[PDB]
RNA sequence: GACAGCAGGACGGUGGCCAUGGAAGUCGGAAUCCGCUAAGGAGUGUGUAACAACUCACCUGCCGAAUCAACUAGCCCUGA
């Protein structure tokens, strides 16, 4: 199943920090939302995990 | 606070060289908690270890209170996790070479230094099932009597290899020895001399 | 205020009537930046009903004088002062300018804020005006301009706007 | 504030020699040569030492905005050194599901054709930048390696590939599968 | 040897620890009945248990914890019958056993000879912490004692 | 010799105490101390049903001199 290889496709696709506003997949370590249809805004949450 | 805490540690580092002359110097990069605290409750009867930052730099202020000799050639070998063990019993050179005590070596990822690890054809002797790391890895196992045991003789980490997670975590089951280090003597200071213990000292 | 060009530094001194009740009045004294001697004495007026009891009515100004520069040929730093009333409410400010004057550099700072914080005349009050020396500002414009052996060329400097004609072949370079 | 000047401080070794006609920077050594252009930024790029190869990336007074770009210039020009010094090598291991990925090169390294893709039957193809070539790793499963001079080529032909291989109208927290980038670092390594 | 820190009943209700046994499957019943037997009298709350196999049966070693001998010096017994009085009454002097009880915990607390384990055992406590007629503030600074007789 | 970065440590009492489906710092209520100290908060989070691993408060190894936090109002943007 390779974990290591599921390791950096998670890296690349999970750990994330998404907008509660702009809906916009960013960084892990986000401050603020890039885009501006929003108003750079900090509400974040982490993506969700199972 | 951070101001009255290094006034003290400054009241305890000039009480230390006031009272022990004789100095030890070690370093201690790779220890752990309960390692220092067994070498500390090891050497109760004996010399006293201390560390820290750029305020134990603090030898040179020492000879700016114009009360020394020329001791401040240890000035310079504070380098890279230097720490000092104050001592006024020896006058005995058996330190350290007896009491080089054999410490836990707990699997944990990071260590890639000296050796290799083989586990030989032997027997697991726990409950069930104790296979998935076996399966995550791969190893040829075969169960015997309740005791599964191995058919080949394969090596788990090499020399200069890092440490998996599974792999820390099955050594840690097995307790098979991983990786030990202890603090390491690096420069003998006995009433200001200049010892050079490549070899001299012991 | 208006604050129309360059403002003035005036002294104005000014006391109460003598009455029978109290004789011998105090005889208070201001530095008020204005553009001429009208405004000053009017803002004199309303910075001394601001702090004491006093009113035109009941009062009156002994003198009213220019005061020039002490050295005007001297490149100067100043920290001003600032009461000043924004559109929520009323804020203090310490600014600073490097500048010739006091009465320029107090004129800099109403241009300044007039420009930054959209503040007009009425609402800036300027509580004082000292000059301080080198290794003591707080700003890091002035703090850099503190520098001996400055350097610095002016790249890209375009001008004259059609005091060459309009139609030419020439094609203007900078610098 | 209008800042006055900022200066970035590059040293040059021995074996690349820089060139500059204005902005344009030339750059040539060993690994072949690169040139950019730094026309639309507007700033002093000086050079100094007979031998000695020590330029300056020198900005005055300016913005905020613009201190924030003389680095960008300094940064750039590491980089094009470390390109014509060592070359750029981008290693991409392929994280497949239970559909394999198969990699092939058709144009010389410079066409990557992508086949069987999650169980989806259409083969895609992906054209390179010039100046970048491809391979697959010997001695290491399903290792594609992207070589080249320049970052931003190397880097783009990369992205290029990570969003060919991409999972679409699906859950993507499943079906981890795609060509990712997996290792940053030089041809030439040990320096 | 097997560790074990649990105690309320005996228990016997389909219901046991052994998971590490059953590979040699030596306990089942005998030593769940000798564990009921060393548990006689002592006590009736949590207790530590370690079990010494060798090759027929287990010996059952209780080495006292330093809280639940706090807590077995209590007023005893309180397991059922009307329970809930409240939580906390635990009225005792305790001068001279927790004296003794550090006397006997030897190599698993990494002291000093009886230099503050009269704090550590006068401050780890959530019932008592003292007499009921001074404060376990001037217990943390008006010990002067046991630093000499006990070393 | 700070803020950042990279690396290591992050314990013993104690699987503390009220809780039994479980808490053995991580659902939960009340608390709150000592030793080693280079430092450990009866513990900031992830995760286990719990036992485990990871990370943080804090400390130290290299680098090297400025850095961080909370408010406030002018332009501009989202709200539109
Ligand atoms: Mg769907
Ligand atoms: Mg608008």
């Amino acid at each position: 199943i390779e974990p290591s290889l599921r390791q950096l496709a998670q890296k690349y696709n999970c750990d994330k920090m998404i907008c509660r506003k702009c809906y916009a997949r960013l960084h892990p370590r986000a401050v603020n939302c890039r885009k501006k249809k929003c108003g750079h805004t900090n509400n974040l949450r982490p993506k969700k995990k199972v | 606070d951070r101001a009255t805490w290094k006034s003290n540690y400054f009241l305890k580092i000039i009480q230390l060289l006031d009272d022990y002359p004789k100095c030890f110097i070690v370093g201690a990069d790779n220890v752990g908690s309960k390692q220092m605290q067994q070498i500390r409750m090891s050497l109760r009867g004996k010399a006293v270890v201390l560390m820290g930052k750029n305020t134990m730099m603090r030898k040179a202020i020492r000879g700016h209170l114009e009360n020394n000799p020329a001791l401040e050639k240890l000035l310079p070998h504070i380098r890279g996790n230097v720490g000092f063990v104050f001592t006024k019993e020896d006058l005995t050179e058996i330190r350290d070479m007896l009491r080089a005590n054999k410490v836990p070596a707990a699997a944990r990822a990071g260590a890639i230094a000296p050796c290799e690890v083989t586990v030989p054809a032997q027997n697991t002797g726990l409950g069930p099932e104790k296979t998935s790391f076996f399966q995550a890895l791969g190893i040829t196992t075969k169960i015997s009597r309740g005791t599964i045991e191995i058919l080949s003789d394969v090596q788990l980490i090499k020399t200069g290899d890092k440490v998996g997670a599974s792999e820390a975590t099955l050594l840690n089951m097995l307790n098979i020895s991983p990786f030990s280090f202890g603090l390491v003597i690096q420069q003998v200071f006995d009433n200001g001399s200049i010892y050079n213990p490549e070899v001299l000292d012991i | 205020m208006k604050a129309s060009g360059t403002l003035r530094e005036y002294k104005v001194v000014g006391r109460c009537l003598p009455t029978p009740k109290c004789h011998t009045p105090p005889l208070y004294r201001m530095r008020i930046f204005a553009p001429n001697h009208v405004v000053a004495k009017s803002r004199f007026w309303y910075f001394v009903s601001q702090l004491k009891k006093m009113k035109k009515s009941s009062g009156e100004i002994v003198y009213c004088g220019q005061v020039f520069e002490k050295s005007p040929l001297r490149v100067k730093n100043f920290g001003i002062w600032l009461r000043y009333d924004s559109r929520s409410g009323t804020h203090n400010m310490y600014r600073e300018y490097r500048d010739l004057t006091t009465a320029g550099a107090v004129t800099q700072c109403y241009r300044d804020m007039g420009a930054r914080h959209r503040a007009r005349a009425h609402s800036i009050q300027i509580m004082k005006v000292e000059e301080i020396a080198a290794s003591k500002c707080r700003r890091p414009a002035v703090k850099q301009f503190h520098d001996s052996k400055i350097k610095f060329p002016l790249p890209h400097r375009v001008l004259r706007r059609q005091h060459k004609p309009r139609f030419t072949t020439k094609r203007p370079n900078t610098f | 504030m209008k800042t006055i000047l900022s200066n970035q401080t590059v040293d040059i070794p021995e074996n690349v020699d820089i060139t500059l006609k204005g902005r344009t920077v030339i750059v040539k050594g060993p690994r072949g040569t690169l040139r950019r252009d730094f026309n639309h930024i507007n700033v002093e790029l000086s050079l100094l030492g007979k031998k000695k190869k020590r330029l300056r990336v020198d900005k005055w007074w300016g913005n905020r905005k613009e201190l924030a770009t003389v680095r960008t210039i300094c940064s750039h020009v590491q980089n094009m050194i470390k390109g014509v010094t060592l070359g750029f090598r981008y290693k991409m291991r392929s994280v497949y599901a239970h559909f394999p990925i198969n990699v092939v090169i058709q144009e010389n390294g410079s066409l990557v054709e992508i086949r069987n893709f999650l169980g989806e039957k259409y083969i895609r193809r992906v054209r390179m930048r010039p100046g970048v070539a491809c391979s697959v790793s010997q001695a290491q499963k399903d290792e594609l390696i992207l070589e080249g001079n320049d970052i931003e080529l190397v880097s783009n032909s990369a992205a290029l590939i990570q969003q060919a291989t991409t999972v679409k109208n699906k859950d993507i927290r499943k079906f981890l599968d795609g060509i990712y980038v997996s290792e940053k670092g030089t041809v030439q390594q040990a320096d | 040897v097997y560790l074990r820190c649990t105690g309320g009943e005996v228990g016997a209700t389909s219901a046991l620890a052994p998971k590490i046994g059953p590979l040699g499957l030596s306990p089942k019943k005998v030593g769940d009945d000798i564990a009921k037997a060393t548990g006689d009298w002592k006590g009736l709350r949590i207790t530590v248990k370690l079990t010494i196999q060798n090759r027929q049966a287990q010996i059952e070693v209780v080495p006292s914890a330093s809280a639940l001998i706090i807590k077995a010096l209590k007023e005893p017994p309180r397991d059922r019958k009307k329970q809930k009085n409240i939580k906390h009454s635990g009225n005792i002097t305790f001068d001279e056993i927790v004296n003794i009880a550090r006397q006997m915990r030897h190599r698993s607390l990494a002291r000093e000879l009886s230099g503050t384990i009269k704090e550590i055992l006068g401050t780890a406590q959530s019932v008592g912490c003292n007499v009921d007629g001074r404060h376990p503030h001037d217990i943390i600074d008006d010990i002067n004692s046991g630093a000499v007789e006990c070393p």
